[PDB]
């Protein structure tokens, strides 16, 4: 596997986490407001800056391997 | 792959070479075709403000040295050959026997086009290297794949590199190069000499047979006419003859002492066509006509199976660096009576002379051969020589006569983010800066920009010598040598000669004189006791005297009280000092260096931290400006919570005062108490931390001593592996102390020198890799640092970097009963690892690699 291969870098992860940015969008948007509209940015800016976290938690866990840990 | 130009055409030639090496795959032994266009003679009388020019023309009628056989084959005037092969005339002297010269002439034909080879000849050679033929001897027989040995007069470090360089640059596939320093006179040691050239390998070594020789000569002996037999002259005329005269004997004593007598070995003798003919020549002559008693001694004394004489008359050549008187003329002569070879190549023909069709003729018969060309036709040679330079010098210097008086005429009438990179780097190692010995890795020049450097080291230039005040007026230059000799020393023209060699050959050996802190080692101090009875009553100093009490008991030495004074002394049959003695060692000189240490350092801490602890601490400055960063409070601007830093310091040593400690006290030498925290191995850290940057964070130091420094990477490298930590610094230095020598060779490791003195003398080489001569490698004292970075402050606000990060050790898994043992696969084989469970195909764990 040792070529520098970054295909299934892209295929597996990088599609997959990629699936739910927009499914955990999603995620979000079962909850739309449902009683904010009073709460809508502390809505926002707590779920969304977290689950950015988790896709930049994911991010370098896919890129743990696939050359960082390629082996 | 083809983006270079000059790749296609590399390429090109590749295959070409390729085809020809494939071609002359495991062939024979080579050639000895001196294929390069021969000149001849180009003097040139300059007429202007200029006088004799010098030599080498182009040659016309030559390029190829094809040519320079049919050239030299039909002579001028009435001539057989220039270079012909004369015989015993049957009743008188060398005439042209065409019909065996024909064969000479044939193999000389026979050579150029066909490669000539020389394989398995056993030849030996007493003339010099560099200054003469010899050297063309020596280099054509390593193209012809000849096994050779060889002496020289002189012996030196100068020379040793000289053979050094050829046999790495024309020993062929079997040829053999060993050298020896060997006097020609003084006759005793040629049995010596023909001992270990026929030695067993269970002797001396070199189990050959020796079968040619060439005993090529020495002394010029110039200006000495009849009446003068005077001295070493005299002793000169012994070894144009008697010593080689008792060299061949003896080969033979040699060679039939075992009786392979049905093998003989060849003897090329250098004789000379005129004799009672030159100048103030002395002993030269007569002893050349010396030579000629061979021929009928080869018939009819019983040694003619064994030894195959074969003379060379050659003489008049160019290429004077010695034994060639007119490097002048070499034109007139090939004019007035045009007769040839002036040049430089005629070994190439004495080459001709060891080949077989001719040494088998030798077998036969020893050949006399008129090699020199033509120069026997020229009636009175020796005033037309005068006759030619006479008129030559005037014509030159009277023209250099106009030109002065024209100008004296003249002048009178006129007016990511866990791959971690390495960013400063800096070692102090026994040379200066590690950007210097990155030169003298390079060349042996110190590039004068940087030799400079070697200078602002070692306290030798005396730089802000103020801007202002210079020599008596303004003006200013860095000075040096701090008054005597502040004229203006330069970073541009000056430094080169005036701070060098001096200021170079104090860094290698002799170790020093008085530097750690004495360490003569010339003289050990150790020490013997003793117990007689002589008995003293010296005086003390009180309080002394209950330690004396206390350590050897009231039956001996009742002190007493001196009165109106501190006590008194001895009593009885004292059973002490440990006096010294006088003891010599061997072991020793690898390293010196730098002698100064006070950059811009504070003082006073060199006081207390003293030894080995400037080195680091001026290392990782000299880091921090290889990595450009100064200030190294000026991090935590990149606001962490500082809980990162500290290096992995390592080293065995650094005792360099717990001797002080242990031999020093209890011998009462007066040294702080504050050593104690100097004593350990990671304090030198510790002034990394305190009195530098100053983080309390991760430190980690490791021993890995006999191979030290490179484990404080990979424990580094895991602290920023791991998120514990990020910035960090390395481990380091070695260090050399004088109980550190001395107990080392007791581990018979290190070096040793006589046998190394005693092999090849060399100071400054003692260090033999790989070519078989290997004594250990060294010791050097070494302070070294490298610093890293986590990839992303070392690129934001980049630092800057520098390569890549590559291995990872420890994983010993091995027991034996030695220390030490050499890396074996006991390490380094866990390193690619790469069990090899059945897969046929590529495309943490990893059970492939």
């Amino acid at each position: 596997l040792n070529m520098k291969y970054r295909k299934r870098q892209l295929v597996t992860r990088e599609a997959q986490i990629k699936d739910w940015v927009e499914n955990e969008l999603e995620a979000l948007k079962l909850e739309a407001e449902e009683i904010p509209s009073e709460d809508q940015n502390e809505f926002l800016l707590e779920r969304t800056r977290e689950i950015h976290n988790e896709a930049e938690s994911q991010l370098r866990a896919a890129q743990q391997q696939w050359g960082n840990d390629f082996y | 792959a083809q983006a270079d130009k000059q790749d296609i055409s590399s390429s090109t030639r590749v295959e070409f070479e390729k085809l020809y090496s494939d071609l002359m795959k495991f062939l024979e032994s080579s050639k000895e075709i001196d294929p390069s266009q021969t000149t001849q003679l180009a003097g040139m009388d300059v007429e202007d403000a200029l006088d004799k020019d010098s030599t080498k023309e182009v040659a016309s009628l030559p390029n190829k040295s094809t040519i320079s056989k049919t050239v030299s084959s039909t002579i001028p005037r009435e001539t057989i050959p220039f270079l012909h092969l004369r015989k015993k005339t049957p009743a008188g002297d060398w005439k042209y026997d065409r019909q065996l010269s024909s064969l000479f002439l044939d193999g000389l034909e026979k050579a150029a086009f066909n490669g000539v080879t020389f394989k398995d000849k056993y030849v030996l050679i007493t003339g010099a290297g560099k200054g003469s033929i010899g050297a063309e001897v020596l280099q054509g027989l390593l193209q012809g794949g000849a096994k050779v040995v060889v002496t020289t007069s002189r012996f030196s470090k100068q020379v040793t590199d000289y053979y050094q360089s050829i046999y790495a640059k024309y020993g062929a596939k079997g040829s053999t190069l060993i050298v020896v320093p060997f006097n020609q006179g003084s006759k005793q040691d040629v049995e010596a000499l023909i001992e270990f050239i026929y030695d067993t390998e269970k002797n001396g070594g070199l189990g050959w047979d020796l079968d040619a020789i060439i005993p090529f000569a020495a002394i010029p002996e110039q200006g000495i006419e009849l009446e003068h037999i005077d001295s070493k002259s005299e002793f000169a005329h012994r070894i144009m003859l008697t010593n080689i005269l008792r060299m061949m004997g003896c080969v033979k004593k040699q060679k039939s002492a075992r009786g392979i007598e049905t093998r003989p070995a060849q003897v090329i003798l250098p004789m000379s066509p005129n004799h009672g003919t030159f100048g103030g020549d002395g002993m030269y002559s007569e002893s050349k006509l010396s030579l000629e008693t061979l021929f009928n001694r080869w018939h009819s004394e019983s040694w003619a199976n064994q030894l195959t004489v074969c003379g060379a008359i050659i003489g008049w050549t160019r290429g004077t660096g010695l034994m060639s008187a007119n490097n002048i003329i070499a034109e007139g002569i090939e004019k007035m009576g045009v007769r040839t070879f002036s040049q430089k190549e005629m070994a190439f023909n004495l080459l001709g002379l060891l080949t077989p069709e001719v040494v088998e003729l030798c077998q036969k018969s020893p050949v006399m051969a008129d090699l020199n060309g033509g120069l026997q036709f020229v009636p009175e040679l020796k005033e037309f020589t005068a006759k030619l330079r006479k008129e030559l010098v005037e014509t030159s210097e009277v023209r250099k006569a106009v030109s002065i008086e024209t100008a004296l005429e003249h002048k009178v009438v006129n007016g990511l983010e866990r791959v971690i990179v390495v960013t400063g780097f800096a070692e102090v190692g026994p040379w200066g800066s590690a950007r210097t010995r990155w030169e003298m890795e390079a060349f042996g020049e110190f590039s004068l920009e940087g030799c400079v450097e070697m200078a602002w080291i070692m306290g030798f230039i005396s730089y802000h010598n103020g801007n202002l005040k210079g020599r008596p007026y303004t003006g200013w230059v860095d000075s040096k040598t701090k008054e005597p000799v502040d004229d203006k020393d330069v970073k541009a023209k000056y430094e080169t000669s005036i701070l060098e060699h001096s200021g170079i050959r104090l860094i290698e050996p002799e170790l020093f004189n008085g530097y750690n802190p004495e360490k003569k080692e010339m003289i050990q101090e150790v020490i013997v006791e003793e117990d007689l009875e002589p008995f003293e009553a010296s005086k003390e100093t009180a309080e002394q005297f209950k330690h004396q009490h206390g350590d050897k008991v009231d039956i001996f030495e009742i002190p007493e009280t001196g009165e109106y004074s501190v006590k008194l002394l001895k009593g009885a049959t004292l059973y002490i000092p440990k006096a010294l003695r006088f003891d010599r060692l061997v072991a020793g000189q690898i390293p010196t260096g730098w002698n100064a240490k006070t950059y811009g350092i504070s003082d006073d801490i060199i006081s207390q931290v003293d030894p080995i602890t400037l080195f680091v601490l001026v290392s990782v400055v000299e880091a921090f400006i290889a990595s450009g960063i100064t200030d190294p409070y000026e991090m935590y601007k990149y606001v962490h919570v500082s809980e990162v830093g500290n290096c992995s310091g390592s080293g065995m040593g650094g005792v360099s005062a717990l001797r002080g400690m242990f031999k020093d006290r209890f011998k009462d030498e007066p040294v702080q108490n504050d050593i104690l925290q100097e004593s350990f191995i990671n304090t030198m850290s510790a002034w990394v931390n305190m009195l530098l940057i100053s983080s309390s964070g991760p430190i980690k130091t490791p021993v890995g001593a006999c191979a030290t420094s490179v484990e404080s990477v990979d424990i580094g490298v895991e602290t920023i592996l791991s998120g514990k930590a990020r910035i960090c610094i390395v481990g380091g230095y070695d260090d050399f102390q004088e109980e550190g020598s001395f107990e080392f060779g007791n581990m018979k490791a290190t070096s040793n020198t006589l046998e190394e003195f005693e092999h090849g003398r060399t100071p400054a080489e003692m260090s033999r890799p790989a070519t078989t001569t290997r004594n250990g490698f060294m010791e050097a004292q070494g302070a070294g640092i490298q610093i890293i970075m986590q990839a992303d402050l070392a690129l934001k606000m980049g630092v800057p970097i520098y390569g890549i990060v590559a291995m990872a050790a420890t994983a010993t898994d091995k027991i034996g009963r030695s220390v030490p043992a050499p890396g074996k696969g006991i390490l380094t084989t866990a390193r690619e690892h790469h069990s090899s469970v059945k897969y046929a195909s590529p495309n943490k764990r990893d059970p492939r690699i």
